[PDB]
């Protein structure tokens, strides 16, 4: 009933594009 | 020589207070036991309960200075 | 009120055998304990105190209340109306530091007309100053 | 130099001083060199994205480590005895007494017990089983992302938006009152009597099918005609259990008043209900302002029109202050967050919404104090906001003899009688606290003064508390509010007169003593941050503050000397005293349910009337299982409280050595460092590239004040937590 | 020390990571970029 | 004793007389009528 | 146009007496900028820090002072 | 570097010339005044920031104000 | 002005003397003209043996050699007032510093320029309002 571990690497995949989106909003709010 | 009068004046109220006020030849008569005590307090507001029974019937505020054991060294 | 009272109160009538003696009267717990017995009390054995204004609870309050409004009005005027009679007499700073004290004895005796001065001097305009001639700070 | 990139005075002086004032005014964007007007609003508005960003993702992590390493599917099946998990524990420094000790609540890993309320929230809400929650985490990683995309696009140059935008304040008043605080309480409340009410009814409602089932079986047509009765048909009775069907009437708006009698808790059809009828008013309330269709209000006929004889001339060009600047909407923003932050505070511990979380002690306790320290956080920035507006963005010639110029023309007057009020709150407060214990010192216990709070008592009266015997307009029963008819009588007079819950406890004669404390406090703080706010302009010291900016040290020895002379320094004292009235409060707060919870409500209302009692029954008698977290005998679980109650005190005492010692004593010390690498043979190597420096007077303050608060919230986060989870865990 | 949950092999890595990894490139990374010119 | 008179009306030695004539008939009406916490 | 010796009101709006009374001492020369000389029983904040005292004279303009006598 | 102004008020006392341990004010001429002189500061880049001039300044608000604007080593007092 | 002629006054050695400072970005040189071999306590420390006639000596700060301008005109009867204090580059150049009108700032002379002098009081400043953002200060425009 608890979690399996391809939904743990699925969450890590589908939170990576926040991190680079995030790299891309910090980017151009230095700039 | 001022300041001289003030500590002259300090341990004659030392050695009044433990003249006077206190029980000095009650705890030389027994020096195991009972306790010193060497200032008695007013009761004016409830602070007679300051007064412990510090051995013998005597009353009072039980001493820390220790000079009691000072006076019976000296004699 | 849910209190109550110390009349018959048995967590009162408990503690009131042992009360203790505060002065030298060797009876000073036991006359407390009958003077204490009017107030009303908690559950606990202690005399509450009702403040809301009722005036059969003044004794509590209001009588002590009125009395420290005269106390504090009495020194408040003798502190007020000395320093106009020091506002000038040659200078000011040596009768603050050293005090003028038959002037000090005669503004203390005479400073329990201190109501009735007052409304004479909010009557007079020589009590509150005015909102221009005062030194305020810059905005 | 490229750091700071902003600021052009930080970037070319050889001291290490740079890089703090490089950190601390990063994010001041009206002191940039080359930054216009609206590119400050473009640059918060892109902030302002990437941190309703940042809100999200911690959402996600709380609601993905609930999923991960929460037994959150063995809590829900019995959630009285069982512990909740935050998540587990991982690091390698654990040795065998704290792998064996923190196995708690039924897990072969080391794990946390949470004690924030997130389980009885996701609990309440209708999530049962791991994977929806889990999908809510991945959902909300999804929309975090949503809103980074957003604050990325707002920068380019073709999706910037314009200055008037910004200012078009009637065009974002409606849709932030019908579009987000109406249409979202909407969505709430059909939410809750979509999925809430129905998993608590039982009935498992998912995503695959809350298309099919009704909520109602009378279906959508009774809203549509009329006779709204049929909508609150039957409630749910005193023998219900949550979760299951067991007596729950099908009925989605059920009006009853008081607590479920099963959860301690208020009912989901109140709830949803509530949130339906705030819903309402939000859209209606929302159609008010002038849009670019011709109906509606426009604020400046509104404020012009305000005027008075007392009043001045009234609230005339006000409108063009709060709409240029940004520090008075700012303050009126924190203020208006830090009341209802504690108004969150107030009604989370009184009327709890959440299930079986009344009887988790720690986690209500836990969250009052959360949000009480939030609140006084905001209301102290909301005051150092306002202040910032008096020294940037006032000009006097334009609001000329208006409200916010006759505050200013009186001030003394203001701060005198703060001052006023603040001794006489003090030396009362302070003289019958010492009073009663010295007379509880000599042995005579009934010479106290107990006041008894009759004010409060008559608020509780009119309240429905039937105790104190004052018939007045609630407990009566003959009253004009009592026979009205309405919906909350029977159900809210049974739970005000029920004696074990925490709504409406009961007054003692400590009260009195504790709420003239918080008063105290209340009136001090405001006394600092309103001689703050308006000193910020000038005084009889120096009357070019405005000129100087918000946050200087001092302006030398002379005249007396006037160290701690800006407001940015009232706000630095006022912080100390919001830390101590929150103190105040939540020693008070957590006393008084320590005697609640436990049954002996007569240990509070005996001692809490003098000083020594707060002394031995808080402060040295519940925490007696705090420090015996490791003994030289065994480790228990509450070992990491105590580390942390000793961490605690490490950082708020080592905030005592930047508020007591002061530069020129480090910066002579320094030089002699210097001196000494500079004359070690083999450190003549490494050199440093930026010439190192003391601490800056305001830097250093506020690194003292840093410490001073976070001390202070580590150590008692971890008192507060580990005695009411020792006492009840 | 161990993890009874999906995955127990992933702090494994991600707590040394956090710990050090990221940190020592973070402070490195920033230590170049604020003392250049 | 032209400034004896003086010295014994500066402000520490009068501030000092008025507090013992204060306490003294305070601690006078406590002895007489102790323990009245009100009228 | 003050004599040497008559009360007068302050209007800086910026110094430490603003709204309380002074005597005139002198009226200098014209030419100068401020030449009014005043007197005051208070003094400022003036020195360095623990000093027993300040300053009292001042020179003040003619267009911030109002006669009271 | 700091800013020192010098406004309108000076006197001509040169206190503040005097009081300052760094050389960046001196006494230039004037007609404005008395003395005929008002104090002026052509060294700023010399300036600490000591504010040992706004001690001794005998006017109502002292007519010499020093911000403190930017630092470099002469503005800190370094002498590494 | 460009070249410092004078000779090391007899001093022992300190250690809060010159640092690393003076080899690469300045250091400081006051060269004044004593009457006698008398004695002077030094800003670096200690006491130093003031030698006879042209002396020259190196320091860090410019506040040390103004503190030693101080101590050379009011703590002698002797009193020297004819002190020159330069600074020196590491590249060699020697810019004169103080007294380099010739006359001492505390005395008024003919041929200085009014710098940094406002024409108004310090209430008659602009408010940070009108100028909220040009990037200027509210106590230079
Ligand atoms: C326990 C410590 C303590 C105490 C008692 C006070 C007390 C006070 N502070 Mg305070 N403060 C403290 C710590 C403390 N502060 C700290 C740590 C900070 C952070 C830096 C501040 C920052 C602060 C600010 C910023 C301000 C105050 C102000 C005040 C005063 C008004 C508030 C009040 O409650 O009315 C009165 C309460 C009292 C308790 C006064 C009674 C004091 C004694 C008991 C009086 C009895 C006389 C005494 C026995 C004589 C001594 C005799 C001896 C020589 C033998 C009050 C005197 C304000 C002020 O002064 O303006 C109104 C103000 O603006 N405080
Ligand atoms: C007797 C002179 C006198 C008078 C009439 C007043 C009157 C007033 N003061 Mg006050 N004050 C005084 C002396 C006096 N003060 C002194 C000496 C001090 C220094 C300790 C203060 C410190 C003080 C503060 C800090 C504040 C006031 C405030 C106030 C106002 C509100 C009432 C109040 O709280 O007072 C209560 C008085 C006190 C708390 C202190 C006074 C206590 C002394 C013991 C009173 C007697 C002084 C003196 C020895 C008597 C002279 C007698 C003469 C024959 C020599 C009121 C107008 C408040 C205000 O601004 O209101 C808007 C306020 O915040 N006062
Ligand atoms: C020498 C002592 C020591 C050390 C080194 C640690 C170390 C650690 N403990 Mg720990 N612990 C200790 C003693 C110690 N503990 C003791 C005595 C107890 C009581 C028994 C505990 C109880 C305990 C528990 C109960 C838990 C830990 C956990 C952890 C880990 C934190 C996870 C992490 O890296 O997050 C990253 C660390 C942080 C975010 C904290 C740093 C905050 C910084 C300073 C503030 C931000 C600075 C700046 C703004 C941003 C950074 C700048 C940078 C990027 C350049 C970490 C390995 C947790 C764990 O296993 O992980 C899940 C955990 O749950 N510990
Ligand atoms: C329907 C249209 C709509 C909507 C939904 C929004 C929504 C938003 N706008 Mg917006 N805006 C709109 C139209 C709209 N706008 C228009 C037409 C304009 C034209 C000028 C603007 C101009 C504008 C500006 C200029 C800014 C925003 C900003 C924002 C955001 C701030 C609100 C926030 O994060 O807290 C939302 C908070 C709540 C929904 C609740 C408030 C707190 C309540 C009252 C507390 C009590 C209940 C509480 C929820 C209980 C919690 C329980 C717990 C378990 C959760 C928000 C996403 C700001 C921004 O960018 O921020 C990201 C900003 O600076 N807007
Ligand atoms: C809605 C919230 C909000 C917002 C948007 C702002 C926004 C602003 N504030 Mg502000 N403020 C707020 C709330 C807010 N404030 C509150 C609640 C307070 C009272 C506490 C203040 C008090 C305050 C002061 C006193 C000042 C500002 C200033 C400013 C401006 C510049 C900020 C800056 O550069 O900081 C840069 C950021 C920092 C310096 C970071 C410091 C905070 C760190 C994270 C605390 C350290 C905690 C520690 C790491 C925890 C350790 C945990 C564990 C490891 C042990 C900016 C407009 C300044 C201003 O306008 O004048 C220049 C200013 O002087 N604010
Ligand atoms: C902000 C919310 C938040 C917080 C406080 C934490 C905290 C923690 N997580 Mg975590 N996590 C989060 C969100 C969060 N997580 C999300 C959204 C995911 C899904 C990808 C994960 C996935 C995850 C895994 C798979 C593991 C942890 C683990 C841990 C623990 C050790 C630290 C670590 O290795 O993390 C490293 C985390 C990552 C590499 C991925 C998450 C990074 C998030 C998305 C960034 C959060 C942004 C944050 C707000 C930025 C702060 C800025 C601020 C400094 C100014 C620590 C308790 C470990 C654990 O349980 O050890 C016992 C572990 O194995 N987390
Ligand atoms: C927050 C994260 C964190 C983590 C995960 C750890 C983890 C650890 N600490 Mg530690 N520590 C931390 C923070 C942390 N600490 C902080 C903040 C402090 C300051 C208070 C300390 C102070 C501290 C002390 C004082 C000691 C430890 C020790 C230890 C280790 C105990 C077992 C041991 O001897 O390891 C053995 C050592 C290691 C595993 C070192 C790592 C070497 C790895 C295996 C080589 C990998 C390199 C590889 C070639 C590169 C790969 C490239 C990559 C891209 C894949 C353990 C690994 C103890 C110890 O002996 O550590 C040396 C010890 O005495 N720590
Ligand atoms: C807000 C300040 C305040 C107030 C209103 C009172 C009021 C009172 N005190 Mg009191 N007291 C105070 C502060 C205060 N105290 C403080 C600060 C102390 C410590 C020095 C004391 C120590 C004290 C004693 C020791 C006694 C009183 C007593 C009394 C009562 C009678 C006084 C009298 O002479 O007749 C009266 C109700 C007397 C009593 O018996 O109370 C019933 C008594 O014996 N008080
Ligand atoms: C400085 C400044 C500032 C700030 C300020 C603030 C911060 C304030 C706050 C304030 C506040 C914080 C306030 C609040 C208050 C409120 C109130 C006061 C309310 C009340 C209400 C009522 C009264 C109601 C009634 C009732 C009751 C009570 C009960 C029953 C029910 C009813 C409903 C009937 C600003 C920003 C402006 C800017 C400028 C400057
Ligand atoms: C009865 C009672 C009560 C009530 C009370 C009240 C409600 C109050 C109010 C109060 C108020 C509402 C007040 C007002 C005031 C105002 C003003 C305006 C004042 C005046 C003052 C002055 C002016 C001063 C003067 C003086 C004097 C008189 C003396 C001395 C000197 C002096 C100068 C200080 C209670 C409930 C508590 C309890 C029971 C009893
Ligand atoms: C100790 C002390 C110093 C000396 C402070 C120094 C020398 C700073 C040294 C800081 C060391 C390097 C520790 C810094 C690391 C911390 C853990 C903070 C991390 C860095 C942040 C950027 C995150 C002062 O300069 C000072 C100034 C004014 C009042 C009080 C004081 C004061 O008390």
């Amino acid at each position: 009933m608890a979690l399996s571990d391809t939904q743990i690497l699925a969450a890590l995949v589908v939170a990576l594009l926040p991190a680079f989106l995030a790299f891309r909003l910090s980017t151009e709010l230095y700039k | 020589f001022g300041h001289l009068a003030v500590v002259f004046v300090w341990l004659s109220g030392m050695y009044f207070h433990g003249a006077k006020f206190s029980n000095y030849e009650g705890w030389l008569a027994d020096p195991t036991h009972i306790k010193p005590s060497a200032q008695v307090v007013w009761p004016i507001v409830g602070q007679g309960i300051l007064n412990g029974d510090v051995g013998g019937g005597f009353h009072g505020i039980q001493i820390t200075s220790g000079l009691f054991y000072l006076w019976r060294a000296s004699g | 009120a849910n209190l109550t009272p110390c009349s018959e109160n048995p967590a009162y009538l408990a503690k009131s055998k042992n009360f203790l003696n505060t002065t030298n009267d060797p009876n000073s717990g036991k006359i407390r304990a009958e003077r204490y017995a009017s107030a009303l009390c908690g559950p606990e054995g202690y005399p509450h105190l009702i403040v809301d204004g009722r005036f059969t609870h003044a004794g509590d309050f209001l009588i002590p209340s009125i009395l420290f409004l005269y106390i504090a009005g009495w020194i408040g005027w003798v502190g007020r109306s000395y320093l106009i009679e020091i506002r000038e007499s040659k200078n000011p700073e040596m009768q603050e530091v050293v005090i003028n004290v038959p002037l000090a004895i005669k503004k203390m005796l005479g400073g329990f007309l201190w109501p009735l001065a007052a409304v004479g001097e909010y009557t007079s305009g020589k009590l509150v100053m005015k909102d221009s001639e005062i030194p305020t700070s810059p905005r | 130099t490229k750091f700071p990139k902003f600021s052009q005075d930080l970037a070319q002086d050889p001291t290490t001083r740079r890089i703090w004032y490089g950190i601390a005014t990063a994010h001041d964007f009206e002191t940039h060199d080359g930054m216009t007007e609206e590119n400050l609003y473009q640059k918060i508005f892109a902030s302002h994205f990437g941190h309703i960003a940042i809100i999200f993702l911690w959402t996600s992590g709380t609601l993905f480590h609930v999923a991960w390493q929460g037994n959150f599917e063995q809590w829900i099946k019995d959630p009285l005895n069982i512990r909740p998990i935050a998540h587990a524990i991982w690091d390698p420094h654990f040795g065998e007494g704290a792998v064996n000790a923190f196995t708690q609540a039924g897990a072969s890993n080391p794990v946390n017990i949470a004690y924030s309320g997130v389980y009885h929230w996701f609990y309440t809400i209708g999530m049962t089983t791991n994977q929806e929650l889990y999908s809510g985490a991945v959902f909300l990683l999804v929309l975090a992302s949503l809103f980074l995309f957003a604050g990325w696009l707002h920068l380019q140059p073709k999706f910037r938006p314009s200055l008037a935008w910004f200012k078009n304040a009637e065009s974002r008043l409606n849709h932030h009152l019908a579009g987000l605080f109406g249409v979202s309480s909407l969505a709430w409340a059909g939410h809750l009597v979509h999925v809430a009410i129905p998993e608590a009814r039982g009935q498992h409602v998912g995503w695959d099918n809350f298309l099919s089932t009704p909520p109602h079986p009378a279906g959508l047509m009774p809203f549509f005609t009329g006779n709204w009765g049929v909508y609150a048909a039957d409630p749910d009775t005193a023998g219900h259990i949550f979760g299951t069907s067991e007596g729950a009437g099908t009925a989605i708006l059920t009006f009853l008043g008081g607590f479920h009698p099963q959860t301690e808790s208020l009912w989901l059809t109140d709830i949803a209900h509530h949130h339906l009828a705030i819903a309402v008013i939000f859209i209606i309330a929302g159609h008010m302002y002038r849009t670019n269709w011709g109906i509606g209000h426009s604020i400046k006929e509104i404020l012009n029109a305000h005027k008075g004889p007392l009043t001045g001339a009234g609230h005339t060009n006000l409108y063009d202050t709060i709409n240029n600047s940004l520090h008075f909407q700012l303050g009126l923003a924190l203020a208006s967050l830090g009341v209802i932050t504690s108004l969150v505070a107030q009604h989370m511990y009184s009327l709890p919404s959440y299930a079986f979380i009344a009887q988790d002690h720690t986690t209500q306790a836990a969250l009052y104090t959360h949000h009480q320290y939030i609140a006084g956080f905001l209301m102290v920035g909301a005051f150092a906001h306002g202040a910032i507006f008096f020294v940037r963005d006032y000009d006097p010639v334009a609001n000329k003899d208006n409200v916010l110029a006759r505050m200013l023309e009186h001030k003394e007057a203001l701060i005198s009688h703060l001052s006023w009020v603040s001794l006489f709150l003090g030396f009362h407060t302070l003289g019958l606290y010492v009073h009663n214990d010295v007379v509880v010192a000599f042995g005579t216990p009934e010479k106290q003064i107990l006041i008894e709070p009759v004010f409060a008592q008559w608020i509780q009266a009119t309240s429905g508390k039937a105790l104190y015997g004052f018939d007045v307009l609630l407990s009566n029963p003959d009253s004009i509010a009592s026979t009205t008819g309405a919906a909350w009588l029977p159900g809210w007079l049974d739970a005000i007169n029920s004696g074990t819950n925490s709504l409406f406890l009961t007054i003692g004669p400590g009260d009195f003593l504790v709420h003239h404390a918080i008063a105290l406090g209340l009136h001090t703080t405001a006394l600092i941050l309103i001689k703050g706010a308006l000193d910020a302009r000038g005084s009889k010291l120096m009357p070019d503050k405005k000129d100087f900016g918000y946050s200087f040290p001092c302006d030398g020895p002379g005249r007396g000397g006037t160290c701690d002379i800006s407001a940015w320094d009232a706000f630095y004292l006022a912080m100390f005293w919001m830390l101590n009235t929150l103190g105040w409060l939540t020693f008070y707060w957590h006393w008084k349910h320590l005697g609640v919870w436990s049954g002996n409500v007569a240990q509070f209302n005996e001692n809490s009337t003098y000083l020594m009692g707060w002394f031995r029954d808080y402060l040295w008698a519940n925490s007696a299982q705090l420090i015996n977290g490791y003994n030289p005998y065994g480790v228990n679980n509450l070992s990491v409280w105590a580390w942390m109650f000793l961490f605690g005190h490490l950082v708020w005492a080592t905030g005592f050595m930047f508020l007591i010692s002061w530069r020129g004593y480090w910066q002579e010390l320094i030089e002699t460092i210097v001196w000494a690498h500079e004359r070690t043979p083999l450190a003549n190597l490494v050199r440093w590239k930026d010439k190192p420096v003391a601490l800056s007077i305001v830097q250093a303050r506020l690194v003292g004040l840093a410490h001073f608060t976070v001390g202070y919230v580590l150590t008692y986060a971890a008192f507060l937590i580990a005695s009411t989870a020792g006492k009840f865990g | 020390m161990d993890g009874s949950y999906a995955a127990s092999y992933l702090p494994w890595i991600l707590i040394p990571m956090v710990g050090w990894l990221f940190p020592a490139v973070t402070m490195g990374l920033l230590f170049i970029h604020i003392e250049s010119e | 004793m032209d400034g004896l008179k003086s010295f014994l009306s500066t402000a520490p030695v009068m501030i000092m007389a008025l507090l013992t004539f204060t306490a003294g008939i305070l601690i006078e009406f406590n002895r007489f009528y102790p323990d009245l916490l009100f009228h | 146009a003050l004599n040497r010796g008559d009360k007068v009101r302050i209007k800086r709006t910026e110094s430490y007496w603003y709204g309380d009374v002074g005597t005139v001492a002198s009226v200098e020369k014209s030419g100068i900028l401020y030449p009014v000389i005043v007197r005051f029983d208070r003094v400022n904040y003036n020195g360095f820090s623990g000093s027993a005292s300040g300053v009292n004279t001042n020179n003040f303009a003619e267009n911030e002072l109002e006669l009271v006598q | 570097s700091h800013s020192v102004k010098i406004y309108d008020t000076c006197i001509g006392c040169t206190q503040c010339v005097r009081a300052c341990p760094l050389d960046v004010l001196e006494m230039v001429p004037w007609d404005g005044c008395k003395a005929a002189q008002i104090a002026s500061s052509p060294r700023t880049e010399d300036c600490v920031g000591c504010k040992r001039c706004e001690t001794a300044c005998p006017t109502d608000f002292l007519s010499i104000r020093v911000y403190l604007g930017a630092e470099t080593t002469r503005s800190m007092g370094l002498a590494y | 002005m460009t070249e410092l002629s004078g000779q090391p006054p007899k001093f022992g050695g300190s250690t809060g003397g010159l640092l690393s400072k003076a080899n690469r970005e300045e250091k400081y040189a006051i060269t004044w003209t004593s009457a006698s071999e008398q004695v002077f306590e030094m800003p670096t420390g200690g006491a130093a043996i003031m030698n006879e006639g042209e002396n020259l000596l190196y320091l860090a700060r410019k506040e040390q050699c103004l503190a030693l301008g101080t101590q050379l005109r009011t703590k002698f009867k002797p009193k020297i007032q004819d002190y020159k204090i330069y600074r020196v580059y590491p590249s060699g150049e020697v810019q004169y510093l103080h007294p380099a009108d010739g006359v001492f700032p505390e005395k008024v002379n003919e041929g200085r320029e009014a710098q940094g002098t406002k024409t108004r009081r310090i209430g008659q400043n602009p408010e940070p309002v009108t100028i909220k953002f040009s990037g200027k200060a509210p106590y230079e425009v």
